[PDB]
RNA sequence: AAGCUCGUAUCAGUUUUAUGAGGUAAAGCGAAUGAUUAGAGGUUCCGGGGUCGAAAUGACCUUGACCUAUUCUCAAACUUUAAAUAUGUAAGAAGUCCUUGUUACUUAAUUGAACGUGGACAUUUGAAUGAAGAGCUUUUAGUGGGCCAUUUUUGGUAAGC
RNA sequence: GUGAUUUCUGCCCAGUGCUCUGAAUGUCAAAGUGAAGAAAUUCAACCAAGCGCGGGUAAACGGC
RNA sequence: UUGACAUUGUGAAGAGACAUAGAGGGUGUAGAAUAAGUGGGAGCUUCGGCGCCAGUGAAAUACCACUACCUUUAUAGUUUC
RNA sequence: GAAGACAUUGUCAGGUGGGGAGUUUGGCUGGGGCGGCACAUCUGUUAAACGAUAACGCAGAUGUCCUAAGGGGGGCUCAUGGAGAACAGAAAUCUCCAGUAGAACAAAAGGGUAAAAGCCCCCUUGAUUUUGAUUUUCAGUGUGAAUACAAACCAUGAAAGUGUGGCCUAUCGAUCCUUUAGUCCCUCGGAAUUUGAGGCUAGAGGUGCCAGAAAAGUUACCACAGGGAUAACUGGCUUGUG
């Protein structure tokens, strides 16, 4: 699918509150090790004797993924997110 | 679409840079060019290496895998337009200027052309070569038994050799007339044709359709199908024309003198129209909208004189009375108005005095003399009064001057805009 | 790199503009280029990244772009007063194989017709892209003078087998603050183009085309 | 099972009158859809792919494309008409009519829309028959293997399949 | 492992094993090293055996 | 089985990695030639000194332009083995 | 005598380790297994003229595709046949007449559509923000999909109008855990500043066994708790003639 990298939509910033122009990028993610409560809990549960202690998922069925767009306002610098359907090829031409 | 299948790629020129820049001192005893080409190809032709011998006992120009493998094998084993320059010369030799014609028969039995191993498109382009020769003049053609049942390769010869007069094409092998059917008004000035021992000449129509194929034929296969003694006076003019004539020779001399004087004065400055014309000497001016046949040589397509149409006192051009009355000429003031109405143009008569053609006569009603000259009038400058300017345009003055002891005084002052082409003076 | 308080580049640009024409008033060859060498990246192991980051500021006015096109863009190129080419001319150019390797040197670039550029791929054969002169297309309704201005002001960062990419980023003529803006734009484009957004860039140098000993970056 | 609020309600495994919806039986195909089945060639009218190939004047393969100059033939996944049986709603007081109050909705408006004040209309208050009181709430048991008969049907020659 | 005597026990090290008088970073943990940071930390280089590459072995399993 | 730390004390030689500085390497058939390097680079120097335009080349040269490493050195140190 | 700060011994770390330990080894089903998915869905039929209705019944589809193939406006008419026009020959381009759709509308099938929902152009981003109500499956829970308003901001058009993705019927996903967007937001509890962490509102990362465990065989050496198996009787068949 093709989506242009510019789009005029509504933004809910306190200064704008109207239809403004945004530019479009795609969303990605990160992670954290000596920070997050789940990781700090899992490591202590994992230490010692006993084995694995949590499930491990290996029965993947989907082959594609939904795509999320991040929109940044050119006059406000207030981002917004918008999800699309499942597609196999995506670009921002 | 365009030039697409030129074949500048697909292993011919690209991806030919897989060379290896190593120490280059390969095993090399004797690998030179002539013995290499002989030991490679003794039954066919081949394609050689980039730069491979054994003169210096070093070789690294085997830029491919099979190239390097064959080089290592012979290392480990001991071993040891362009035809136009002749075609146009043959055609110029065939166009002997004495006989004023070229013969194009039996070319498939001439060793200068049989061993050259090449015919239809060759003759259809040889028509273009003979038209672009322009200095090996050939009027008639001799191409009997040209191994064609049709007339495809001789179709453009009618357009390329438009000075055809005769043709001998006997022992033909044609069995139709539709290949010759395109020759109406094409090589129609030719006066001799016979292609006998054939199903195109032994038919019934050979006397009823050959005259249509060549209307201007003064002969028909060693005979006469038309009154050739009277055709020179009936199908053409009876007498010639005169590019300059008058009632008398001195009358033509004085008429050409006053005409060239008036044209030179109108070229330099026509501000003295009031001093050239009297109180009674009036004028007229008009323009020629429609034009002649399109095949007229160097002919103006349309009268691009759009800054002179309002003051044109032409009868059948405009439909009104008061409009032609205002556009028509009074005395000296409106004469100067018509003189500065159009675009000032230096007389192109001194270049072509021939194409500047002038007739003349007298006027018995006023003891005057008239002269109708016609030449070109190319206008660099125009009228300063407020597609717009002129083009290649001619002019014609039909003056009637009555002389005296001092000078001559005009009576009629005509202006005619026209469409410029060649003149009826030349031969 | 992440930007580093560009007053050092400001003093370097001032020293370069006092080197050119204030200690050697040479003939008009103003081109203050920025050379950038990257560090800690393998050419074969990493992806060969490239982009073009066209700043409208111009420094190379004398350029050669033999506009190859059809008839309408040939008349448009004759209007814009630039060296054009014809279809039979390009056919002869692909006929003579040695003429292409010379016409790639007598020109400085190229600008093609969105009606004949999908053929320069094969008709005008190789070594044009090896000399980095693949023509950029121009449409049937875009401005030819504007496209020539853009093809004279369009800079391109491409990753070769060497880590020493240099670009004619500015001229030594004038406009210190506009030159500072150009240096900021080039540094931003290189830092965003590299894999690590700050760490990979090592060497930055200014040189006003005269082998000047004033980099200070 | 415990009851609670009330006292003949406005309710019904039913009929009548009025008014909707349906596409099965039957008709009809021949009025447009009228079919699987074994169906002969016509190559640069198509060609699906599969194997090689320092690649393209590129070789090696076979289902099939398209029935070509064949119709009668009939349908649970075809249509023009169209039952019987079964099915939704209505048959008034929470109604009708007259008059004129509210509104930030609506109209060009003094128009409407919704909800009202005041007044008139009980021997039948708007078809039949019945009505063992009507309405409402809380809490909890067992069960969650079924089978047989007439009629209408689907798959298997067919069965107590 | 085979199973008195007599007679015959061919060819393959390729697959899986077992092995090593072979090359050198390809993968490469804790500890130690360096950089940025106010610091917790983050990033980077280096990196043992083993694995991988290379050689041996069938009266090893197999294969013909 | 392999590494680290501890047990754990006393000596001496060698071979290596990191910064500072110096010039060396850009030889295949060709083209004078010592070009697989990266874009500036057309005008600078009594010096024409190569250029572009000459040509061979895939890449052409002045101002030696930037990364270099690859074969090379010299300094003290950090650490290794 | 030999060896020597090396072995040895202690702690952590990386390999190797059925020698040993513990555990597991889906469901439907003319018995299991193989096959298939009738395990989550869609169209026609079975299905007997409201709705509902089974079978490892039948004929097929789904895990996609699209910045236009979404939205608004304007102009036009499609498949096909016939008669004509140089090369022209089943079939190339032009002209007229007939043409209720026999064409097209991404994909299965069914329905719908002619100054259009089809074809060709012009402008665009309503495939936007905030949250309630309703329909289908239904316990009238969740998930998916859809309908009609309200309060904003926009598009298109002269305008009335239309537009909350695809003409309609399918095209998809909890808790816990990560991550992102937004709130001059709340907390770190003796008091502050800055990192770090935790919360609130709204999305993505996925469970196809699709209301969602993390999982290989063999037993004839076998074990336990239970449930089922035995003459032919068609509610009436069997014998000589495709
Ligand atoms: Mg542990
Ligand atoms: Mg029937
Ligand atoms: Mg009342
Ligand atoms: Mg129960
Ligand atoms: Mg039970
Ligand atoms: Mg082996
Ligand atoms: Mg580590
Ligand atoms: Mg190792
Ligand atoms: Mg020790
Ligand atoms: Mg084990
Ligand atoms: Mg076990
Ligand atoms: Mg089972
Ligand atoms: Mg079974
Ligand atoms: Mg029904
Ligand atoms: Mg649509
Ligand atoms: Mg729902
Ligand atoms: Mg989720
Ligand atoms: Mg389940
Ligand atoms: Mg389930
Ligand atoms: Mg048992």
């Amino acid at each position: 699918v093709n989506v242009p990298k510019t789009r005029k939509t509504y933004c809910k910033g306190k200064t704008c509150r109207k239809h403004t122009q945004h530019k479009v990028t795609q969303y990605k993610a990160g992670k954290a090790s000596l920070f997050a409560q789940g990781k700090r809990r899992y490591d202590r549960k994992q230490s010692g004797f006993g084995g694995q202690t949590k499930p491990v998922f290996h029965k993947k069925a989907k082959t594609t993924k939904k795509v999320v767009l991040r929109l940044e306002c050119v006059k406000c610098k207030t981002r917004a997110q918008l999800t699309l359907k499942r597609c196999k090829h995506f670009e921002l031409g | 679409g365009f030039h697409n299948v030129g074949n500048i790629n697909m292993m011919a020129q690209q991806q030919m840079q897989q060379n290896r820049i190593k120490i280059s001192v390969r095993n090399w005893q004797n690998a030179t060019m002539n013995d290499l080409i002989n030991f490679i190809s003794r039954n066919a032709r081949v394609a050689v290496y980039d730069a491979h011998v054994e003169g210096p006992l070093v070789i690294g120009y085997v830029n491919s895998k099979a190239e390097a493998e064959s080089l290592m094998k012979w290392n480990g084993v001991r071993f040891a337009s362009d035809t136009i320059s002749f075609l146009r010369g043959v055609l110029l030799k065939r166009y002997d200027p004495q006989t004023k014609l070229l013969n194009l028969g039996a070319l498939h039995s001439d060793p200068e052309l049989i061993q050259k191993g090449v015919q239809s498109k060759m003759f259809p382009a040889m028509m273009k070569l003979a038209s672009t020769e322009k200095s090996l003049i050939v009027e008639s053609v001799n191409l009997a038994d040209n191994q064609l049942k049709d007339i495809s390769a001789i179709s453009t010869l009618a357009q390329t050799f438009p000075n055809l007069k005769n043709l001998c094409l006997a022992n033909n092998q044609i069995f139709r007339f539709r290949s010759l059917e395109v020759w109406k008004n094409k090589f129609k000035d030719l006066r001799e044709l016979l292609m006998t021992n054939n199903p195109i000449t032994t038919d019934k129509l050979y006397r009823t359709e050959m005259l249509r194929l060549f209307p201007k034929l003064v002969v028909l296969d060693n005979v006469i199908v038309r009154d050739e003694q009277k055709l020179q006076t009936v199908y053409s003019l009876p007498m010639k024309i005169q590019q300059f004539f008058f009632e008398n020779d001195a009358l033509g001399q004085s008429s050409t003198d006053f005409a060239t004087n008036f044209l030179n004065l109108w070229d330099n400055n026509r501000e003295q129209l009031l001093n050239l014309y009297s109180p009674q000497s009036q004028f007229s001016v008009s323009v020629d909208s429609t034009i002649p046949p399109s095949t007229v040589t160097d002919s103006d397509q349309t009268p691009a004189f759009g800054y002179y149409m309002s003051s044109s006192r032409n009868i059948s051009k405009v439909s009104s009375e008061k409009s032609i009355q205002q556009r028509l000429s009074i005395g000296q003031e409106s004469i100067n108005s018509i003189f500065k109405t159009l675009p000032k143009t230096k007389h192109h008569l001194q270049e072509q005095p021939n194409e500047y053609s002038m007739e003349t006569i007298s006027y018995p009603q006023i003891n005057g003399f008239v002269i109708t000259l016609h030449g070109f009038f190319e206008e660099t400058g125009k009228p300063e009064l407020e597609n717009n300017k002129l083009s290649k345009k001619s002019f014609d003055r039909t003056w009637v001057i009555v002389p005296m002891n001092n000078s001559v005084i005009i009576a009629s002052d005509l202006l005619t805009v026209r469409a410029y082409s060649t003149g009826a003076w030349k031969t | 790199m992440s930007k580093i308080t560009s007053s050092q580049v400001r003093e370097h640009v001032k020293e370069l503009l006092k080197y050119s024409n204030e200690t050697k008033k040479r003939n008009f060859l103003e081109t203050v280029e920025l050379q950038v060498g990257l560090k800690n990246y393998d050419p074969q192991r990493d992806k060969r990244f490239s982009g073009s980051l066209k700043l409208p500021n111009c420094p190379r006015p004398n350029m050669s772009i033999c506009i190859f096109g059809d008839a309408f863009d040939v008349d448009r190129a004759k209007s814009c007063g630039v060296d054009a080419m014809s279809v039979d001319d390009l056919k002869k150019l692909n006929k003579n194989k040695k003429l292409i390797k010379k016409l790639s040197k007598k020109y400085n670039a190229f600008i093609a017709s969105e009606v004949l550029i999908k053929q320069v791929p094969r008709l005008l054969g190789p070594q044009l892209s090896k000399a980095g002169k693949f023509p950029t297309p121009v449409s049937h309704n875009d401005d030819l003078y504007g496209k020539v201005t853009d093809v004279r002001s369009t800079i391109k960062f491409q990753l070769k087998k060497v880590l020493c990419l240099a670009v004619a980023v500015g001229n030594v003529e004038m406009e210190e603050d506009v030159l500072v803006n150009q240096i900021l734009m080039s540094v931003n484009f290189f830092v965003s183009l590299l894999k690590k957004n700050w760490q990979n860039v090592g060497s930055l140098v200014v040189k006003s085309s005269m082998g000047p000993a004033f980099r200070l970056y």
